[PDB]
């Protein structure tokens, strides 16, 4: 359950948390993978669905490798492949406060840098050899096309390039230069190819080289600088090359024993071999990407070690996209001229001369003076100065070291003695105020979050450059579009919007002072707005999660929550019979009176058959009950015709969960029941001569009980709501289970 | 009204 690891297996998989379901709000993900020094990182999406915004301002997924950084979120990342430019690849995920997708699910490979981005060192003792791996059969020859690109650090008379030695360890092909110069040697004959190259040209450059050869003519080909060459070496149509023999780069060559220190030193690189000799119009269309039809510069063909391989030749960015880069520099200088000049002038012209020489467009924004010492002549000062460089206009830091350091002499009498430049370190990722999420920023980036917690516009927040000490810092954020959970004004228009997003906010851990502030914003939404299905449904869920919340974070909004509930129902459109809204501890209903045909009723709450809500049976009572209900037939007898025709519906509620009706004056009883309530109206119908049969499960078992009846009374504890016995007692048909309330008030 | 049970 951990989203912050660093990943080394060969391959594996990452989800986003909570996958394939929604990711939790607030995540912050840190997934590191490393590779060993020979190998690449290679991600594939296989699935990624995030919240989508306009630069990804919401929850976005950063993929980092050496050289570059950038931003996903929406579908965008969905179908794709990325590579590390180094052995370690980073991946970031960032979710805000509220509206979740479903995350994506990440594949890791670490890949092999292919052969044909290194160079290969070619070695110069033996037991060291570096050859074609026996995963190739090397077939029968009486013809080939060998190609490479060689270059070389040292000379030598004799020195080898390619070595073929049979299965019984005698060489059959190789390649050296020899007493003669450039030679190929085949079978036990020499064809010397000298005339059309020699020794003189083991540059360090690298340049391409072909060799060729049939047995039929014997005709050696070579291919060097563009231009094609023939000769005949008769003496070769007498030989073939055997099959399962041994090629290696370097090796022995025409010698009988040893192959130590009898090799060029150097570099290789491209080394192909195939079945057939090409001619030059074939040669001409061979591009360094070609395929060996025997041998192939690739992993596959080769045992090379690890010691023997070089290599050689809008805002996409989550940190911004600035216009300047930005360098702090220490120049330690030497003045001889102390009281004549001010260095910082001559520093600063120098300073903008030095890298104008390179054609770079760095230039000082700012210098000062940060200490002055005089040495042995009082008129000699070491000068310690302070300086930023500002890179004009480009998408390194020893670079600008070595720049400067190969230029001391800044003026006459005044020399550099020491330089470090840093790049301008970011503003890092900092949360302020509560709920304000900013990433890490390049500075002078100005970077966007979504108002909490509404989101209609953003807060912004500048990662600035303190022109003092050349250090950059954060400053304050500019929150001035934003508004609170309260201070939002709700209407009809905004009310399915406002519940919404605060139905988002209360599945998180919530404090208990942001939870009556939710609690008041609903109560007021109630109350303004004319309520259908929907608009309820919403409502019974922000009421439903502030259910699971702590004991004390209810306590305060309770009688809010229970008010705001209770007018919700007695607001409620509906179409047809009844409509019930549930969720996880919450499910009201409603369904319709007829005050002429009243023959009583009874009502009931259950939860089915692997279904985790519970639910409202309106006709019978439901099999394994939690709260039943029944009114008796002479519930209207005693109502005068004015509040008869006030009577249009039935009114359920069932509560899961009791954190909602605390009371502390209760002489230490403990509340062992789910609360259920009903109603028919805007008014409470009392005293009645047959009671209404409220019958509750309890929450725990309890042997003999001894049980009292209670009702919710809002007018107790100075109008803040506590239990209240008056008017219920207990039925008997109460057993360990359930207790059956006779209350004579409804 | 709402109805619970105390014990
Ligand atoms: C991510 O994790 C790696 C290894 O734990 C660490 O070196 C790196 O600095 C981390 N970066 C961030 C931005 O958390
Ligand atoms: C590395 O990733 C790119 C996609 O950006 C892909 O085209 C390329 O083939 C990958 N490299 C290898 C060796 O597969
Ligand atoms: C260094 O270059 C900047 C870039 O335009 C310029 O404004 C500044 O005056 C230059 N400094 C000196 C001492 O000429
Ligand atoms: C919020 O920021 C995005 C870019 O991140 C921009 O497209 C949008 O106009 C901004 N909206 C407001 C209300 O500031
Ligand atoms: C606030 O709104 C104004 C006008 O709509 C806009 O110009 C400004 O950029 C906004 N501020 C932020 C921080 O988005
Ligand atoms: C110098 O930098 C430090 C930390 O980098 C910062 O706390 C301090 O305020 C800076 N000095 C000035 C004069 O702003
Ligand atoms: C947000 O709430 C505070 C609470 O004291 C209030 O003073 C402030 O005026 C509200 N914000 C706005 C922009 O009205
Ligand atoms: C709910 O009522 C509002 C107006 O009170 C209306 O605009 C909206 O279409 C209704 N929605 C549904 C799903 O009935
Ligand atoms: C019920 O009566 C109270 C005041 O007695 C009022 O505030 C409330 O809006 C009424 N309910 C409805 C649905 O009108
Ligand atoms: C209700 O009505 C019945 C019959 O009409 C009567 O006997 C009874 O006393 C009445 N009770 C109250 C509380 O009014
Ligand atoms: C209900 O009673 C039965 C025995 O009559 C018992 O097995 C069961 O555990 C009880 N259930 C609860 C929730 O107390
Ligand atoms: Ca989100």
């Amino acid at each position: 359950t951990s989203c912050n690891v660093v990943l080394t297996d060969s391959q594996g998989s990452f989800t986003s948390p909570c996958y394939p379901n929604d990711y939790p709000p607030s995540q912050s993900c840190n997934w590191t993978i490393q590779a060993p020094a020979g190998f690449i990182v290679q991600i594939t999406f296989l699935d990624f669905e995030l919240e989508e915004a306009q630069g990804c301002i919401y929850d976005r997924v950063v993929v980092k490798t050496g050289t570059s950084d950038a931003k996903f979120c929406g579908l965008t990342a969905n179908g794709l492949t990325l590579n590390s430019t180094g052995n370690v690849m980073e991946v970031f995920f960032n979710s805000d406060f509220s509206v979740q997708k479903k995350g994506f699910h990440i594949s890791y490979k670490q890949v092999a840098v292919t052969l044909r981005n290194q160079k290969v060192t070619m070695p110069k003792s033996s037991k060291t050899i570096l050859r074609v791996s026996n995963s190739i059969s090397i077939p029968v020859l009486t013809a080939f096309t060998v190609c490479f690109e060689i270059a070389r650090t040292a000379q030598k008379a004799t020195e080898t390039i390619f070595t073929l030695s049979d299965a019984a360890g005698t060489s059959i092909l190789a390649f050296e230069k020899t007493s003669n110069g450039m030679e190929l040697f085949i079978g036990a004959s020499y064809c010397s190819v000298d005339n059309f190259l020699t020794s003189s040209d083991i540059t360090a450059t690298m340049k391409p080289l072909c060799l060729t050869w049939t047995k039929s003519s014997g005709l050696i080909g070579v291919y060097f600088e563009g231009h094609y060459f023939s000769s005949i070496c008769s003496a070769s149509q007498i030989y073939t090359l055997q099959s399962g023999g041994l090629l290696q780069i370097a090796g022995k060559g025409s010698s009988s024993v040893s192959v130590d220190d009898q090799n060029l030193d150097g570099f290789i690189y491209n080394f192909r071999l195939w079945d057939h000799a090409m001619l030059s119009s074939e040669l001409s269309a061979l591009t360094c990407d070609t395929v060996g039809n025997v041998v192939d510069w690739d992993h596959s063909y080769w045992t090379i070690p690890g010691s023997s391989t070089q290599t050689d030749s809008g805002c996409a960015s989550g940190l911004g996209c600035p216009e300047d880069i930005f360098y702090r520099s220490t120049l330690v200088v030497t003045d001889e001229q102390t009281p004549d000049r001010d260095a910082t002038a001559i520093i600063s012209q120098w300073l903008n001369q030095t890298f104008q020489n390179w054609m770079y467009r760095v230039y000082v924004d700012g210098i000062s003076l940060q200490l002055i010492t005089v040495l042995s002549r009082i008129t000699t000062t070491r000068q310690i100065y302070l300086a930023l460089l500002v890179y004009k206009n480009t998408t390194a830091e020893v670079e600008i070291e070595s720049m400067l350091r190969s230029a001391p002499a800044i003026g006459n009498g005044l020399t550099l003695d020491s330089v470090t430049v840093n790049l301008m370190e970011n503003c890092q990722a900092d949360e302020f105020p509560v709920h304000y999420r900013w990433p890490e920023s390049r500075p002078t980036v100005t970077q966007y979050v979504p108002c909490f917690p509404y989101k209609d516009r953003n807060a912004s927040r500048t990662c600035m450059i303190n022109r003092d000490n050349y250090t950059s810092f954060w400053a304050l954020p500019d929150r001035g579009n934003c508004t609170n959970i309260t201070s939002i004004t709700v209407s009809q228009e905004n009310a399915m919007d406002v519940a919404v997003q605060l139905a988002d906010i209360s599945n998180n851990g919530l404090s208990k002072e942001e939870l009556t502030q939710v609690v008041t914003k609903v109560m007021e939404l109630v109350n303004i707005a004319k309520i259908n299905a929907t608009l309820a449904s919403t409502v019974v869920t922000i009421i439903s999660n502030v259910m699971v919340s702590s004991e004390d974070a209810q306590k305060d909004a309770s009688e809010t929550a229970l008010k705001a509930v209770d007018e919700l129902v007695q607001k409620i459109e509906f179409d047809g019979p009844s409509l019930t809204i549930s969720s996880k501890n919450l499910v009201v209903g409603v369904s319709a009176l007829d005050t002429t045909n009243f023959n009583g009723s009874t009502l009931s709450a259950f939860i089915a058959t692997n279904t985790t809500d519970p639910q409202i049976d309106f006709d019978s009572e439901a099999h394994n009950a939690l709260a039943v209900v029944t009114l008796p037939p002479t519930l209207l007898q005693n109502l005068s015709l004015s509040q008869i025709e006030k009577v249009s519906r039935i009114n359920f509620m069932f509560f899961g969960r009791t954190g909602l009706f605390q009371d502390h004056q209760n002489n230490g009883l403990t509340l062992n029941s789910y609360v259920v309530a009903s109603s028919v109206g805007n008014f409470t119908i009392k005293n009645l001569q047959d009671p209404v049969r409220i019958e509750i499960a309890h929450l725990e078992y309890q042997k003999d009980p001894n049980p009292q009846c209670v009702f919710w009374d809002f007018n107790l504890q100075n109008y803040s709501g506590g239990w209240n016995s008056d008017g219920c007692k207990v039925g008997s048909d109460s057993n360990s289970n359930r207790t059956v309330c006779l209350c004579n008030h409804l | 009204t709402h109805f619970g049970i105390l014990m």
